[PDB]
RNA sequence: AAAUUGUUGAAAGGGAAGGGCAUUUGAUCAGACAUGGUGUUUUGUAUU
RNA sequence: AUACUGCCAGCUGGGACUGAGGACUGCGACGUAAGUCAAGGAUGCUGGCAUAAUGGUUAUAUGCCGCCCGUCUUGAAACAC
RNA sequence: CCUGAAAAUGGAUGGCGCUCAAGCGUGUUACCUAUACUCUACCGUCAGGGUUGAUAUGAUGCCCUGACGAGUAGGCAGGCGUGGAGGUCAGUGACGAAGCCUAGACCGUAAGGUCGGGUCGAACGGCCUCUAGUGCAGAUCUUGGUGGUAGUAGCAAAUAUU
RNA sequence: UUGGCGGAAAGGCCUUGGGUGCUUGCUGGCGAAUUGCAAUGUCAUUUUGCGUGGGGAUAAAUCAUUUGUAUACGACUUAGA
């Protein structure tokens, strides 16, 4: 025998999941934020784009969409921490945002099978983006210079400093 | 793969070489304490090495676990990685170096048609 | 526009130290135009990036990214302590760090 | 025969070696780094002009309290040396192996020393006197000298869902 | 902000701006500094005399050549200033200061560029009025500096340019406040005006 | 860093087992462990105690 | 076998070299999960 | 009134580090109650990658630290051996 | 504060320097950081305990709670390794044992153990015990060998060779 | 491109005129999306090494021989088509 043998064999049973006293309460958000805001994202693809923020998603995320007709951001969910809320807001008493939800985002059902070695737009996105972007901009007309404001990007320019910047 | 495991860590993964085993030869890298009058390393001085302690001491439920979270059980016939069948999830077998190549062939066939996960399946392969 | 700065820029001082001992676990970061700790608390959490050209492509980029955030403030002229995932190099003292604006506050 | 180090190939190559020499080991290996990845022609006609004082051994690591020379400029070394004993074994070598490379049917034109070394032989012990009647070691220095002349001659892209949607984006917003 | 940024000297305190100086370099910035000659050292000027005479009495015994290098040129007497407020003998050091250049008036390329001051090691807002303080270009003067007077006479060159360079530049200035003064008082203007700008 | 006002790491300075490899002895040493957890009568406790005794400290009787 | 030496290759070097904490850079190395897997009509019913 | 000092079993916001245990007991709160719970230790969701990416070894660089070990000794880097 | 106040390598508030100080006196706060204190995780020791009516590998086990942890001379305990002995694994092995090398991997806090790769050729291991000529960096240690010094000192009395 | 000025490390600055691209000074119209909730999400600036197609030029030094204003050896100083 090369080795010995071992007397106490650890038991190969899983144990049992304490019961987990961890509850998910609904998230509130900061008080700069009211659908009808105009945020700046700050992460990804949109860097420094302002858009409209419209609902808060169950998925605690923000469903945002800087009309697509201005910014080219469409419809689609962001993260709270990654948006800077500011004082300017627009009227969002026309627009409806009801059947947006978490499974109208749902990406795509992949799974391990279905992975691409080397490396179109649903009809469906593109109408619904319509008829929310058709009540965006005709409630921001009475504005003026926000369509301009909205449309163009952010940036921190030499010599203003963030923590002093009210947004 | 293996039964679930708090993550392990080592809290000391450098190896503790022997004070001056690089600055002379016949100093032999295995660790020595170092039990002079006035040893700095005994004294335990500041920017010096670090001689082992109990405290290094790893986890009691992380112990003698490879990285894939098997302990390491070194098996070198049929019949002793036998006892191992019922036990996949948490031994590795190992089969000895001095295991003939055309006697390891019937162990790896025997060790994965039982689950057994072996970490040396490669060894003394024929090609 | 010219400038797509996202983010506010900070040199890496030095490694968190007493007179004959530094602690390369914590680095301290002077930020531009920041000179109480009460401004420098808007920096608090906030994450900060260490940007520097590698020598051969590592996934796909020449680039490669040290991640970390800003941890606390430290002392009165507005240096605030960073806590990174891996250690600075500890040559890049002096070097400019990348500090953004996320998780926002405001 | 188990030479040293070589990156050629057994096919394009030609050996020699040479055991058990009488030579000054220390004066031989600075003539085998002298002529070391030389072709064979250009380092024959070397040797020739280091007996006759034209040119002479730079002595690179084996150099200590020995003498300054103007020779040595082509080298870009202030010490060389004209060592007779050690370049006539080693030209005695590149004969037998240019002899050899003619057997195995190899090109005269692009003959080159590729791999050449020099190794301490056992050192043959004698008897020297010195004052107050001590008897110290006496003994010689014979070198292993090898040498091999050869012929001359002449990945995945990962991207992350991030990359890939940016090699996609570029590609697609400037045609 | 700037890449670089190019210090006057004039006016300053060798040990006050060299401390600023040092600390700026060792946290990054790149300094140039200018006009070395005029700096200021608090302390009558025949007290730095002797101050720096028993520096210069500090010389290797057995070999003179390998001694503390006294230089005198003023670019260089602060050079050894800042040289101990950073730790020069580490790599860090010596990176610190391979961003410093010293000069003596203001050569070119610094001398079209903005100089720069420090209010916090400036000679007037520092030293109490009535305390007497030495100018380094005098103390260089007598200390071994034999450049003092090629390089007056060539700040003068430069003063009358830049001073013509002022002439053009306060004509510009005149017309283009006097159109800001005429595209005020508008309706663009008072809205701006209103706003916050 | 705290004044020891007695030693440290002291062990009780009573035997816990019986140093003898005697596998009976164990056995009765073994039920009498568990008599004096399960008993609360002294009895159990110092005939346990007792038995853990070295041959000088078990004069014959 | 080591001391020691040669060659090749890699690396560094402003009056030492060597070591510790930490990371960069370079070189090199094991692990995943891709589990018999919430089954799925066997081409005269053991590939889900 | 306010300052100062003090109190709150007052609220609230931000930031950092940590998630140890593994069925149930227990104390308790809110609930008429059913039950839920911030109540004897972290869960939920999402994403990327699935390999040198994280990590390890080693070499180098940098920041700081680091005197050459054994022994005699009150005292060793010792110009003590 | 000044004179009193003079020592010999060059030189010392630690250095740079500092003059409503970066000096002296004093006071306020703010701030920095020890292996100190608090909290958490882990290691170990100790202590006090829980754990056997068909129920757990059948207890030096497992578990819970708590406190601590510096250390020379020295003491004790648990362990690792070496030569050999009894038993066992119906152990390994010429399809390759031992050995040796390995900025290759893993385990252990560590003593060390294991695996992979190369050379290699004939025996050798794990565990329970037994036994000892059992563990080396030192002893101006012994023997053997090899270095820097170093292609150096030197190979210059006896007139002298071509 | 007219010219100039700039020698402290000038290697930069200023101007005439013209062409050219853009112009957010104002109003429009079309595109943006799937990087799927962030992953700096790459844009700079040195040095070369291979080649594209033009420009431009067409040697010295060292050894060896020799000289001695030099000299331990180097070095220095000479001469030699």
């Amino acid at each position: 025998s090369a080795q010995k043998a071992p007397k106490w064999y650890p038991s190969e049973d899983v144990a049992a999941l304490k019961k987990t006293r961890k509850a998910a309460r609904p998230q509130k958000l900061r008080a700069s934020l009211v659908p009808g805001t105009v945020l700046i994202l700050l992460a990804g693809r949109f860097r420094g784009k302002r858009v409209v923020y419209l609902k808060h998603l169950e998925d605690n995320t923000l469903l945002i969409s800087g009309p697509f007709k201005v910014n080219g951001v469409p419809l689609r969910r962001v993260n709270a921490r990654y948006v800077i809320a500011t004082s300017t807001k627009v009227s969002v008493e026309g627009v409806n945002v009801e059947k947006f939800n978490v499974e109208y985002f749902a990406k795509e059902k992949l799974t391990k099978k279905e992975k691409k070695e080397a490396k179109e737009i649903k009809a469906e996105r593109v109408e619904d983006q319509k008829v929310v972007d058709k009540a965006l901009i005709a409630e921001i007309k009475k504005t003026p210079l926000l369509k301009q404001y909205l449309s163009a990007s952010f940036s921190l320019k030499n010599g203003d400093k963030p923590h002093m910047l009210k947004f | 793969a293996s039964l679930p495991h708090p993550k392990i860590v080592k809290k000391h993964t450098k190896k503790f070489k022997r004070h001056h085993s690089d600055r002379y030869h016949r100093v032999a890298e295995n660790w020595r304490k170092q039990k002079g009058i006035d040893s700095v390393v005994r004294r335990r001085f500041r920017g010096n090495i670090s001689q082992p302690k109990i405290g290094y001491g790893s986890n009691k439920k992380t112990k003698f676990l490879s990285p894939s979270g098997h302990k390491t059980f070194l098996v070198a016939n049929v019949k002793d990685l036998e006892t191992l069948t019922m036990h996949t999830k948490t031994y590795a077998a190992e089969i000895a170096h001095n295991i003939s190549a055309k006697n390891r062939v019937v162990i790896l066939a025997r060790a994965k048609a039982l689950g057994i996960k072996v970490t040396n399946p490669k060894g003394r392969l024929a090609l | 526009a010219e400038s797509h700065r996202l983010y506010v820029k900070g040199k890496h001082l030095s490694y968190q130290r007493s007179k004959r001992v530094n602690n390369p676990n914590v680095s301290l970061i002077k930020i531009e135009g920041v000179a109480t700790p009460q401004d420098a608390q808007f920096y608090l959490g906030k994450r900060i990036a260490y940007v520097y050209r590698a020598s051969k492509e590592v996934r796909g980029s020449k680039i490669r990214v040290m991640w970390g955030k800003v941890t606390r403030t430290h002392g009165n002229s507005g240096v605030v302590r960073a806590t990174f995932r891996n250690n600075l190099p500890a040559k890049t003292f002096g070097a400019s760090v990348r500090i953004f604006l996320y998780p926002s506050n405001i | 025969a188990r030479y040293g180090a070589t990156s050629t190939n057994p096919a394009k190559s030609a050996s020699a070696r040479g055991s058990y020499l009488r030579v000054s080991f220390k004066n031989t290996r600075e003539t085998a780094q002298a002529i070391n990845g030389w072709e064979l022609t250009k380092a024959q006609k070397y040797l020739e002009q280091v007996l006759d004082h034209q040119r002479a051994i730079p002595f690179r690591r084996f150099n200590s309290s020995i003498g300054r020379t103007a020779q040595g400029k082509e080298f870009g070394v202030t010490k060389a040396r004209w060592p007779a004993k050690s370049v006539k074994f080693v030209q005695g070598l590149l004969q037998n192996a240019a002899a050899n490379a003619e057997a195995k049917g190899l090109d005269a034109t692009k003959l080159y020393v590729s791999h050449i070394q020099v190794n301490q032989a056992p050192k043959q012990r004698r008897r020297t006197y010195r004052a107050h009647g001590r008897i110290n070691k006496y003994e010689s220095s014979p070198s292993h000298i090898e040498l091999v002349v050869t012929e001359k001659e002449e990945k995945v892209v990962r991207l992350t869902s991030r990359q890939r949607g940016r090699i996609a984006a570029q590609k697609r917003i400037a045609a | 902000v700037e890449p670089v940024v190019v210090i006057d000297g004039k006016g300053h305190l060798v040990g006050r701006l060299a401390s600023v100086v040092a600390k700026q370099l060792l946290n990054g910035q790149k300094i140039v500094v200018v006009r070395a000659e005029e700096l200021n050292i608090s302390g009558e000027f025949f007290r730095n005399k002797l101050k720096y005479h028993d520096f210069l009495r500090k010389a290797t015994a057995f070999n003179k050549t390998r001694g503390p290098f006294h230089f005198r040129a003023p670019s260089r007497i602060f050079y050894k200033a800042l040289r101990g407020m950073v730790s020069h003998k580490t790599a860090r050091g010596k990176a610190a200061l391979e961003r410093l250049k010293v000069f003596e008036g203001i050569p070119p390329p610094y001398d079209k560029k903005k100089r720069v001051v420090v209010p916090q090691a400036l000679r007037v807002l520092r030293l109490k009025p009535g305390r007497k303080y030495t100018t380094l270009g005098k103390l260089s003067t007598s200390v071994g500096w034999k450049y003092e007077d090629v390089v007056a006479k060539l700040e003068a060159k430069r003063k009358v340019s830049s001073a013509e360079y002022y002439a053009k530049k306060r004509a510009f200035t005149k017309k283009v406040a006097s159109a800001n003064a005429t595209a005020a008082e508008s309706d663009v203007a008072k809205q701006l005006a209103a706003l916050g700008y | 860093g705290i004044d020891h006002t007695s030693k440290q790491h002291k062990r009780s300075g009573h035997r816990t087992a019986p140093k003898s490899d005697n596998v009976y002895l164990k056995l009765l040493v073994k039920l009498y462990t568990f008599l004096a957890r399960r008993t609360d009568a002294p009895f159990n406790k110092v005939v346990l105690k007792a038995l853990f005794l070295s041959k000088i400290n078990r004069p014959p009787v």
